[PDB]
Protein backbone atom coordinates (compact mmCIF):
# COMPACT_ATOMS: atom_id res chain seq x y z
CA UNK A 1 0.00 0.00 0.00
CA UNK A 2 1.73 3.57 -0.82
CA UNK A 3 2.48 6.07 1.31
CA UNK A 4 0.91 9.10 0.54
CA UNK A 5 3.99 11.25 2.44
CA UNK A 6 5.86 11.16 5.34
CA UNK A 7 3.89 12.56 8.72
CA UNK A 8 4.72 15.62 10.39
CA UNK A 9 2.58 17.04 12.87
CA UNK A 10 2.78 21.02 13.17
CA UNK A 11 3.29 22.40 16.46
CA UNK A 12 0.77 24.73 16.42
CA UNK A 13 -0.01 26.83 19.81
CA UNK A 14 -2.34 30.11 20.29
CA UNK A 15 0.58 31.97 21.22
CA UNK A 16 3.98 30.51 19.09
CA UNK A 17 4.89 31.35 15.60
CA UNK A 18 7.92 29.95 13.65
CA UNK A 19 9.91 32.71 11.75
CA UNK A 20 12.82 32.03 9.35
CA UNK A 21 15.88 33.15 9.92
CA UNK A 22 17.75 31.70 6.46
CA UNK A 23 16.76 31.25 2.80
CA UNK A 24 17.58 28.56 0.26
CA UNK A 25 17.51 29.75 -3.47
CA UNK A 26 15.99 27.08 -5.29
CA UNK A 27 15.97 26.53 -9.02
CA UNK A 28 13.61 24.38 -10.30
CA UNK A 29 12.62 22.82 -13.85
CA UNK A 30 9.08 22.97 -15.56
CA UNK A 31 8.86 20.58 -19.11
CA UNK A 32 6.37 22.13 -21.53
CA UNK A 33 5.60 20.90 -24.77
CA UNK A 34 4.55 23.97 -27.09
CA UNK A 35 4.06 22.26 -30.77
CA UNK A 36 3.99 19.11 -32.55
CA UNK A 37 5.48 17.56 -36.07
CA UNK A 38 3.99 18.88 -39.20
CA UNK A 39 2.62 16.03 -40.83
CA UNK A 40 0.81 16.23 -44.32
CA UNK A 41 -0.63 13.02 -45.87
CA UNK A 42 -1.41 12.55 -49.66
CA UNK A 43 -4.91 11.39 -49.60
CA UNK A 44 -5.09 10.03 -53.43
CA UNK A 45 -1.67 8.10 -53.21
CA UNK A 46 -2.17 7.38 -49.38
CA UNK A 47 -5.42 5.04 -50.47
CA UNK A 48 -4.86 4.56 -53.96
CA UNK A 49 -1.04 4.53 -54.52
CA UNK A 50 -0.64 4.50 -58.77
CA UNK B 1 13.69 13.99 -17.02
CA UNK B 2 12.33 15.13 -20.31
CA UNK B 3 9.45 12.78 -21.33
CA UNK B 4 6.99 14.80 -21.95
CA UNK B 5 8.65 16.09 -25.30
CA UNK B 6 9.78 12.46 -26.07
CA UNK B 7 5.95 11.69 -25.37
CA UNK B 8 4.67 13.94 -27.97
CA UNK B 9 7.51 12.57 -30.23
CA UNK B 10 6.55 9.27 -29.34
CA UNK B 11 2.29 9.77 -30.35
CA UNK B 12 3.24 11.07 -33.56
CA UNK B 13 5.50 8.40 -34.80
CA UNK B 14 3.36 5.65 -33.28
CA UNK B 15 0.31 7.14 -34.66
CA UNK B 16 2.22 7.81 -38.53
CA UNK B 17 3.46 4.07 -38.42
CA UNK B 18 0.83 2.74 -37.22
CA UNK B 19 -1.02 4.85 -40.06
CA UNK B 20 1.25 2.95 -42.51
CA UNK B 21 0.46 -0.65 -41.08
CA UNK B 22 -3.18 -0.21 -41.39
CA UNK B 23 -2.08 -0.56 -45.48
CA UNK B 24 -1.66 -3.93 -45.16
CA UNK B 25 -5.12 -4.91 -43.76
CA UNK B 26 -7.48 -6.74 -45.86
CA UNK B 27 -10.76 -5.04 -44.80
CA UNK B 28 -12.52 -7.64 -45.71
CA UNK B 29 -11.17 -8.08 -49.10
CA UNK B 30 -9.58 -10.74 -50.97
CA UNK B 31 -6.57 -9.00 -50.82
CA UNK B 32 -5.11 -5.91 -49.62
CA UNK B 33 -2.85 -4.99 -53.05
CA UNK B 34 -5.05 -3.03 -55.66
CA UNK B 35 -3.03 -4.25 -58.21
CA UNK B 36 -3.62 -8.22 -57.94
CA UNK B 37 -7.44 -7.46 -57.57
CA UNK B 38 -7.37 -5.48 -60.83
CA UNK B 39 -5.01 -8.20 -62.50
CA UNK B 40 -7.25 -11.12 -61.26
CA UNK B 41 -10.93 -10.14 -61.20
CA UNK B 42 -13.75 -8.89 -63.48
CA UNK B 43 -14.64 -4.61 -63.20
CA UNK B 44 -18.15 -5.70 -61.39
CA UNK B 45 -16.23 -7.70 -58.53
CA UNK B 46 -13.01 -5.84 -58.71
CA UNK B 47 -14.89 -2.66 -58.09
CA UNK B 48 -16.52 -3.91 -54.91
CA UNK B 49 -13.29 -5.30 -53.55
CA UNK C 1 3.88 -1.85 -59.62
CA UNK C 2 5.00 1.86 -60.69
CA UNK C 3 8.36 2.75 -59.51
CA UNK C 4 12.06 3.23 -60.18
CA UNK C 5 14.24 -0.14 -60.63
CA UNK C 6 17.55 1.16 -59.08
CA UNK C 7 20.68 -1.46 -58.07
CA UNK C 8 20.39 -2.90 -54.88
CA UNK C 9 23.25 -3.78 -51.49
CA UNK C 10 21.08 -5.90 -50.18
CA UNK C 11 22.03 -9.45 -48.95
CA UNK C 12 19.36 -11.38 -50.23
CA UNK C 13 19.48 -14.93 -48.90
CA UNK C 14 19.15 -17.92 -52.18
CA UNK C 15 15.63 -19.00 -51.45
CA UNK C 16 14.73 -15.04 -50.81
CA UNK C 17 13.14 -13.44 -54.03
CA UNK C 18 11.36 -10.11 -52.85
CA UNK C 19 11.14 -8.15 -49.92
CA UNK C 20 8.43 -6.19 -48.23
CA UNK C 21 8.46 -2.94 -46.14
CA UNK C 22 6.39 -2.49 -43.01
CA UNK C 23 3.06 -1.58 -45.00
CA UNK C 24 3.73 -4.75 -46.70
CA UNK C 25 3.94 -3.24 -50.21
CA UNK C 26 7.00 -4.89 -52.20
CA UNK C 27 10.32 -2.85 -52.18
CA UNK C 28 12.79 -5.06 -53.94
CA UNK C 29 12.30 -7.58 -56.71
CA UNK C 30 14.40 -10.54 -58.26
CA UNK C 31 14.01 -10.64 -61.86
CA UNK C 32 13.24 -13.32 -63.60
CA UNK C 33 15.70 -15.10 -66.49
CA UNK C 34 18.73 -13.12 -64.94
CA UNK C 35 17.86 -13.60 -60.99
CA UNK C 36 19.53 -10.19 -59.99
CA UNK C 37 18.29 -8.37 -57.28
CA UNK C 38 16.97 -4.77 -58.38
CA UNK C 39 15.50 -2.20 -55.84
CA UNK C 40 12.19 -0.57 -56.03
CA UNK C 41 11.28 2.89 -55.13
CA UNK C 42 8.45 4.65 -55.63
CA UNK C 43 8.45 7.60 -57.97
CA UNK C 44 8.79 11.06 -57.09
CA UNK C 45 6.44 13.13 -55.84
CA UNK C 46 5.60 15.93 -53.02
CA UNK C 47 3.03 18.67 -52.28
CA UNK C 48 2.75 21.76 -54.71
CA UNK C 49 2.15 24.93 -52.84
CA UNK C 50 1.33 28.08 -54.53
CA UNK D 1 -16.74 -16.95 -32.12
CA UNK D 2 -13.53 -18.03 -33.46
CA UNK D 3 -13.49 -17.73 -36.83
CA UNK D 4 -15.27 -14.15 -35.78
CA UNK D 5 -11.78 -13.52 -34.29
CA UNK D 6 -10.12 -15.11 -37.80
CA UNK D 7 -11.78 -12.83 -39.60
CA UNK D 8 -11.08 -9.71 -37.24
CA UNK D 9 -7.45 -10.62 -37.67
CA UNK D 10 -7.44 -9.51 -41.22
CA UNK D 11 -8.29 -5.70 -40.10
CA UNK D 12 -5.01 -5.59 -38.44
CA UNK D 13 -3.91 -3.28 -35.09
CA UNK D 14 -7.40 -1.34 -34.52
CA UNK D 15 -7.75 -3.27 -31.32
CA UNK D 16 -4.49 -2.17 -30.17
CA UNK D 17 -5.21 1.74 -31.14
CA UNK D 18 -8.58 1.38 -29.24
CA UNK D 19 -6.96 -0.32 -25.95
CA UNK D 20 -3.61 1.89 -26.45
CA UNK D 21 -6.30 4.89 -26.24
CA UNK D 22 -8.14 3.77 -23.46
CA UNK D 23 -5.19 2.99 -21.42
CA UNK D 24 -3.59 6.92 -22.12
CA UNK D 25 -7.14 7.61 -20.43
CA UNK D 26 -7.33 5.56 -17.88
CA UNK D 27 -3.05 6.63 -16.77
CA UNK D 28 -4.79 10.23 -17.41
CA UNK D 29 -7.03 9.89 -14.77
CA UNK D 30 -4.70 8.83 -12.17
CA UNK D 31 -2.27 11.46 -13.09
CA UNK D 32 -5.23 14.12 -13.06
CA UNK D 33 -5.99 13.04 -9.26
CA UNK D 34 -2.08 13.17 -8.66
CA UNK D 35 -2.09 16.94 -9.32
CA UNK D 36 -5.03 17.89 -7.86
CA UNK D 37 -4.51 16.62 -4.51
CA UNK D 38 -0.94 15.32 -4.08
CA UNK D 39 0.44 18.83 -3.63
CA UNK D 40 1.61 17.93 -0.49
CA UNK D 41 4.32 15.49 0.49
CA UNK D 42 4.42 16.12 4.17
CA UNK D 43 1.24 14.55 5.85
CA UNK D 44 0.15 17.04 8.02
CA UNK D 45 -2.30 16.67 11.58
CA UNK D 46 -4.29 18.82 13.68
CA UNK D 47 -2.78 19.25 17.15
CA UNK D 48 -5.61 17.26 19.08
CA UNK D 49 -6.85 20.43 21.15
CA UNK E 1 2.23 28.80 -11.08
CA UNK E 2 6.17 29.72 -11.40
CA UNK E 3 7.90 26.60 -9.09
CA UNK E 4 8.07 25.56 -5.59
CA UNK E 5 8.56 28.52 -3.44
CA UNK E 6 8.37 32.36 -3.40
CA UNK E 7 8.78 33.05 -6.63
CA UNK E 8 11.86 35.17 -7.46
CA UNK E 9 12.41 34.59 -11.36
CA UNK E 10 12.01 32.72 -14.68
CA UNK E 11 14.49 31.99 -17.41
CA UNK E 12 13.34 30.68 -20.91
CA UNK E 13 15.17 27.83 -22.23
CA UNK E 14 14.22 25.84 -25.96
CA UNK E 15 13.61 22.80 -26.24
CA UNK E 16 12.37 20.22 -28.60
CA UNK E 17 9.23 20.85 -29.34
CA UNK E 18 9.16 22.91 -25.97
CA UNK E 19 10.14 25.19 -23.33
CA UNK E 20 12.06 24.80 -20.08
CA UNK E 21 11.27 27.21 -17.83
CA UNK E 22 14.24 27.50 -15.42
CA UNK E 23 12.02 28.44 -11.68
CA UNK E 24 14.42 30.40 -9.70
CA UNK E 25 12.42 30.40 -6.07
CA UNK E 26 12.70 31.80 -2.60
CA UNK E 27 12.26 29.04 -0.01
CA UNK E 28 12.23 29.66 3.74
CA UNK E 29 15.19 27.44 6.14
CA UNK E 30 16.20 27.37 9.71
CA UNK E 31 13.32 28.40 11.42
CA UNK E 32 12.91 29.00 14.98
CA UNK E 33 10.57 29.13 17.26
CA UNK E 34 9.30 32.52 19.01
CA UNK E 35 6.44 33.83 21.45
CA UNK E 36 4.44 36.07 19.55
CA UNK E 37 1.50 38.61 20.22
CA UNK E 38 -1.16 40.37 18.22
CA UNK E 39 -0.56 43.64 19.80
CA UNK E 40 1.18 45.52 22.31
CA UNK E 41 -0.18 47.19 25.41
CA UNK E 42 1.73 50.42 25.88
CA UNK E 43 0.04 53.56 27.66
CA UNK E 44 -3.40 52.52 27.62
CA UNK E 45 -2.96 52.14 23.93
CA UNK E 46 -2.88 49.13 21.55
CA UNK E 47 -0.20 48.91 19.11
CA UNK E 48 0.01 46.96 16.03
CA UNK E 49 3.21 46.01 13.61
CA UNK E 50 2.91 48.72 10.30
CA UNK E 51 4.42 45.31 7.99
CA UNK E 52 5.65 43.05 10.36
CA UNK E 53 5.06 40.73 13.53
CA UNK E 54 5.64 40.16 17.51
CA UNK E 55 7.81 37.56 18.30
CA UNK E 56 9.66 36.99 21.78
CA UNK E 57 13.09 35.17 22.23
CA UNK E 58 11.83 34.81 26.08
CA UNK E 59 12.61 37.97 27.66
CA UNK E 60 12.02 40.83 25.15
CA UNK E 61 9.94 41.60 22.69
CA UNK E 62 10.80 42.65 19.21
CA UNK E 63 9.10 43.36 15.58
CA UNK E 64 10.38 41.36 12.45
CA UNK E 65 9.45 41.18 8.74
CA UNK E 66 6.78 38.09 8.20
CA UNK E 67 9.39 35.74 5.76
CA UNK E 68 12.85 36.47 7.47
CA UNK E 69 13.90 36.86 10.89
CA UNK E 70 15.43 40.26 11.55
CA UNK E 71 14.18 41.35 14.94
CA UNK E 72 14.11 45.01 15.69
CA UNK E 73 13.24 47.29 19.23
CA UNK E 74 9.35 48.28 18.98
CA UNK E 75 9.02 51.82 17.83
CA UNK E 76 6.15 53.83 17.14
CA UNK E 77 8.10 54.31 13.43
CA UNK E 78 6.95 50.69 12.91
CA UNK E 79 3.90 50.16 14.74
CA UNK E 80 1.07 52.12 14.41
CA UNK E 81 -2.05 52.93 17.70
CA UNK E 82 -5.50 51.51 17.09
CA UNK E 83 -8.15 51.90 20.42
CA UNK E 84 -6.68 50.73 23.67
CA UNK E 85 -6.08 47.34 25.36
CA UNK E 86 -9.03 46.43 26.73
CA UNK E 87 -10.76 44.61 23.07
CA UNK E 88 -7.65 42.53 21.36
CA UNK E 89 -7.36 39.39 23.07
CA UNK E 90 -3.55 38.40 24.04
CA UNK E 91 -2.12 41.58 23.94
CA UNK E 92 0.93 41.67 26.43
CA UNK E 93 2.01 44.69 28.17
CA UNK E 94 6.08 45.65 26.67
CA UNK E 95 7.43 49.24 26.32
CA UNK E 96 7.03 50.74 22.94
CA UNK E 97 10.46 53.34 22.27
CA UNK E 98 9.98 56.88 21.15
CA UNK E 99 12.37 57.76 18.64
CA UNK F 1 -19.90 -8.33 -22.76
CA UNK F 2 -15.36 -7.14 -22.57
CA UNK F 3 -16.19 -3.61 -20.67
CA UNK F 4 -13.88 -4.01 -17.44
CA UNK F 5 -13.26 -0.67 -14.82
CA UNK F 6 -10.59 -0.25 -13.76
CA UNK F 7 -10.36 0.76 -9.77
CA UNK F 8 -8.60 4.15 -9.28
CA UNK F 9 -4.88 4.42 -8.20
CA UNK F 10 -6.05 6.41 -5.08
CA UNK F 11 -8.83 5.31 -3.01
CA UNK F 12 -11.34 7.62 -1.43
CA UNK F 13 -9.68 6.98 1.97
CA UNK F 14 -5.95 8.37 0.63
CA UNK F 15 -7.79 11.04 -0.79
CA UNK F 16 -9.12 12.30 2.09
CA UNK F 17 -6.25 12.18 3.96
CA UNK F 18 -4.81 14.29 1.19
CA UNK F 19 -7.57 16.99 1.90
CA UNK F 20 -7.48 16.80 5.53
CA UNK F 21 -3.40 17.35 5.52
CA UNK F 22 -4.01 19.82 3.36
CA UNK F 23 -6.67 21.38 5.91
CA UNK F 24 -4.38 20.44 8.66
CA UNK F 25 -1.51 22.97 6.86
CA UNK F 26 -3.72 25.53 5.95
CA UNK F 27 -5.14 25.43 9.42
CA UNK F 28 -1.84 25.56 11.18
CA UNK F 29 0.10 26.97 9.27
CA UNK F 30 -0.83 29.37 6.46
CA UNK F 31 0.68 29.43 3.35
CA UNK F 32 3.80 28.52 4.63
CA UNK F 33 3.44 25.24 4.05
CA UNK F 34 2.86 25.72 0.13
CA UNK F 35 5.80 27.61 -0.15
CA UNK F 36 8.43 25.70 1.82
CA UNK F 37 8.73 24.21 5.24
CA UNK F 38 5.13 24.58 7.37
CA UNK F 39 6.04 27.18 9.96
CA UNK F 40 2.91 27.17 12.89
CA UNK F 41 1.36 30.58 13.45
CA UNK F 42 -2.01 31.24 15.59
CA UNK F 43 -4.84 31.20 13.32
CA UNK F 44 -5.97 34.72 14.43
CA UNK F 45 -2.57 35.99 13.18
CA UNK F 46 -2.91 34.19 9.89
CA UNK F 47 -6.14 35.32 9.64
CA UNK F 48 -5.00 39.16 10.31
CA UNK F 49 -2.25 38.45 7.54
CA UNK F 50 -5.33 37.25 5.05
CA UNK F 51 -6.99 40.41 6.20
CA UNK F 52 -3.83 42.69 5.18
CA UNK F 53 -3.54 40.77 1.43
CA UNK F 54 -7.13 42.07 0.84
CA UNK F 55 -6.44 45.48 1.79
CA UNK F 56 -7.97 45.88 5.70
CA UNK F 57 -5.67 46.57 8.34
CA UNK F 58 -5.01 44.16 11.17
CA UNK F 59 -6.98 45.98 13.88
CA UNK F 60 -9.96 45.72 12.39
CA UNK F 61 -9.36 41.82 12.26
CA UNK F 62 -8.87 41.78 16.21
CA UNK F 63 -10.74 43.96 17.10
CA UNK F 64 -13.85 42.30 16.22
CA UNK F 65 -12.30 38.48 16.03
CA UNK F 66 -15.44 36.93 17.76
CA UNK F 67 -17.84 38.67 15.55
CA UNK F 68 -15.74 37.11 12.62
CA UNK F 69 -15.31 33.79 13.80
CA UNK F 70 -19.10 33.63 14.58
CA UNK F 71 -19.59 34.62 10.81
CA UNK F 72 -17.77 32.13 9.79
CA UNK F 73 -18.90 29.22 12.10
CA UNK F 74 -22.30 30.51 10.55
CA UNK F 75 -21.39 30.35 6.99
CA UNK F 76 -19.94 26.71 7.23
CA UNK F 77 -23.40 25.56 8.65
CA UNK F 78 -25.39 27.25 6.15
CA UNK F 79 -22.91 25.19 3.27
CA UNK F 80 -23.95 21.93 4.95
CA UNK F 81 -27.71 23.05 5.38
CA UNK F 82 -27.47 24.19 1.68
CA UNK F 83 -25.10 21.21 0.20
CA UNK F 84 -27.52 18.69 2.03
CA UNK F 85 -31.08 20.61 0.80
CA UNK F 86 -30.18 20.97 -2.87
CA UNK F 87 -30.86 18.28 -5.32
CA UNK F 88 -28.67 19.98 -8.11
C1 LIG G 1 8.88 24.58 18.35
O1 LIG G 1 8.50 23.94 19.56
C2 LIG G 1 7.77 22.72 19.37
C3 LIG G 1 7.38 22.23 20.74
O2 LIG G 1 7.58 23.23 21.73
C4 LIG G 1 8.61 21.71 18.58
O3 LIG G 1 7.79 20.60 18.25
C5 LIG G 1 8.38 19.35 18.66
O4 LIG G 1 9.38 18.88 17.73
C6 LIG G 1 9.98 17.63 18.12
C7 LIG G 1 11.05 17.33 17.09
O5 LIG G 1 10.53 17.41 15.77
C8 LIG G 1 8.91 16.54 18.20
O6 LIG G 1 9.51 15.33 18.64
C9 LIG G 1 7.82 16.97 19.17
O7 LIG G 1 6.78 16.00 19.18
C10 LIG G 1 7.25 18.32 18.76
N1 LIG G 1 6.23 18.76 19.70
C11 LIG G 1 5.02 19.17 19.32
C12 LIG G 1 4.09 19.59 20.42
O8 LIG G 1 4.68 19.19 18.14
C13 LIG G 1 9.13 22.34 17.29
O9 LIG G 1 10.04 21.46 16.64
C14 LIG G 1 9.81 23.67 17.56
N2 LIG G 1 10.23 24.30 16.32
C15 LIG G 1 11.51 24.45 15.97
C16 LIG G 1 11.76 25.12 14.65
O10 LIG G 1 12.43 24.08 16.69
C1 LIG H 1 22.38 30.44 5.94
O1 LIG H 1 22.62 29.28 5.12
C2 LIG H 1 23.83 29.32 4.35
C3 LIG H 1 23.84 28.07 3.50
O2 LIG H 1 22.73 28.03 2.62
C4 LIG H 1 25.03 29.44 5.29
O3 LIG H 1 26.22 29.55 4.52
C5 LIG H 1 27.19 28.57 4.95
O4 LIG H 1 27.95 29.02 6.09
C6 LIG H 1 28.92 28.07 6.57
C7 LIG H 1 29.56 28.68 7.79
O5 LIG H 1 29.10 30.00 8.01
C8 LIG H 1 29.92 27.75 5.46
O6 LIG H 1 30.83 26.75 5.92
C9 LIG H 1 29.18 27.25 4.22
O7 LIG H 1 30.10 27.03 3.16
C10 LIG H 1 28.13 28.26 3.79
N1 LIG H 1 27.39 27.78 2.63
C11 LIG H 1 27.22 28.50 1.52
C12 LIG H 1 26.44 27.85 0.42
O8 LIG H 1 27.68 29.63 1.41
C13 LIG H 1 24.86 30.68 6.16
O9 LIG H 1 25.93 30.77 7.09
C14 LIG H 1 23.54 30.63 6.92
N2 LIG H 1 23.36 31.84 7.71
C15 LIG H 1 22.96 31.82 8.98
C16 LIG H 1 22.83 33.16 9.65
O10 LIG H 1 22.71 30.78 9.57
C1 LIG I 1 16.66 38.27 23.48
O1 LIG I 1 17.37 39.16 22.61
C2 LIG I 1 17.91 40.32 23.26
C3 LIG I 1 18.56 41.15 22.18
O2 LIG I 1 19.21 40.34 21.21
C4 LIG I 1 18.89 39.90 24.37
O3 LIG I 1 19.33 41.05 25.09
C5 LIG I 1 20.77 41.16 25.08
O4 LIG I 1 21.43 39.96 25.58
C6 LIG I 1 22.86 40.04 25.52
C7 LIG I 1 23.39 38.69 25.97
O5 LIG I 1 22.80 38.28 27.20
C8 LIG I 1 23.35 41.19 26.40
O6 LIG I 1 24.76 41.30 26.29
C9 LIG I 1 22.69 42.50 25.96
O7 LIG I 1 23.06 43.55 26.84
C10 LIG I 1 21.17 42.35 25.95
N1 LIG I 1 20.54 43.57 25.48
C11 LIG I 1 19.61 44.23 26.18
C12 LIG I 1 19.06 45.47 25.55
O8 LIG I 1 19.22 43.83 27.27
C13 LIG I 1 18.21 38.93 25.33
O9 LIG I 1 19.15 38.45 26.28
C14 LIG I 1 17.60 37.75 24.57
N2 LIG I 1 16.91 36.86 25.49
C15 LIG I 1 17.07 35.53 25.47
C16 LIG I 1 16.28 34.77 26.49
O10 LIG I 1 17.82 34.98 24.68
C1 LIG J 1 -0.96 45.13 31.68
O1 LIG J 1 -1.05 46.41 32.33
C2 LIG J 1 -2.36 46.77 32.78
C3 LIG J 1 -2.25 48.16 33.36
O2 LIG J 1 -0.94 48.42 33.84
C4 LIG J 1 -2.88 45.73 33.77
O3 LIG J 1 -4.23 46.06 34.12
C5 LIG J 1 -4.39 46.09 35.55
O4 LIG J 1 -4.39 44.76 36.12
C6 LIG J 1 -4.56 44.72 37.55
C7 LIG J 1 -4.47 43.27 37.96
O5 LIG J 1 -5.28 42.45 37.12
C8 LIG J 1 -5.88 45.38 37.94
O6 LIG J 1 -5.99 45.41 39.36
C9 LIG J 1 -5.95 46.80 37.38
O7 LIG J 1 -7.22 47.37 37.67
C10 LIG J 1 -5.71 46.79 35.87
N1 LIG J 1 -5.73 48.14 35.35
C11 LIG J 1 -6.34 48.47 34.20
C12 LIG J 1 -6.26 49.91 33.80
O8 LIG J 1 -6.93 47.64 33.52
C13 LIG J 1 -2.83 44.35 33.14
O9 LIG J 1 -3.21 43.36 34.09
C14 LIG J 1 -1.43 44.03 32.63
N2 LIG J 1 -1.40 42.73 31.98
C15 LIG J 1 -0.39 41.87 32.11
C16 LIG J 1 -0.53 40.58 31.37
O10 LIG J 1 0.59 42.12 32.81
C1 LIG K 1 -3.84 30.20 24.90
O1 LIG K 1 -4.35 28.99 25.50
C2 LIG K 1 -4.16 28.89 26.92
C3 LIG K 1 -4.75 27.57 27.35
O2 LIG K 1 -4.95 26.71 26.23
C4 LIG K 1 -4.80 30.09 27.63
O3 LIG K 1 -4.50 30.03 29.02
C5 LIG K 1 -4.26 31.39 27.05
O4 LIG K 1 -4.92 32.50 27.65
C6 LIG K 1 -4.50 31.42 25.54
N1 LIG K 1 -4.00 32.65 24.96
C7 LIG K 1 -4.59 33.27 23.93
C8 LIG K 1 -3.93 34.52 23.45
O5 LIG K 1 -5.61 32.82 23.41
Amino acid sequence: TMSLGAENSVAYSNNSIAIPTNFTISVTTEILPVSMTKTSVDCTMYICGD
Amino acid sequence: ALGKLQDVVNHNAQALNTLVKQLSSKFGAISSVLNDIFSRLDPPEAEVQ
Amino acid sequence: GTGVLTESNKKFLPFQQFGRDIADTTDAVRDPQTLEILDITPCSFGGVSV
Amino acid sequence: STECSNLLLQYGSFCTQLKRALTGIAVEQDKNTQEVFAQVKQIYKTPPI
Amino acid sequence: FCGKGYHLMSFPQSAPHGVVFLHVTYVPAQEKNFTTAPAICHDGKAHFPREGVFVSNGTHWFVTQRNFYEPQIITTDNTFVSGNCDVVIGIVNNTVYDP
Amino acid sequence: KGLTVLPPLLTDEMIAQYTSALLAGTITSGWTFGAGPALQIPFPMQMAYRFNGIGVTQNVLYENQKLIANQFNSAIGKIQDSLSSTPS
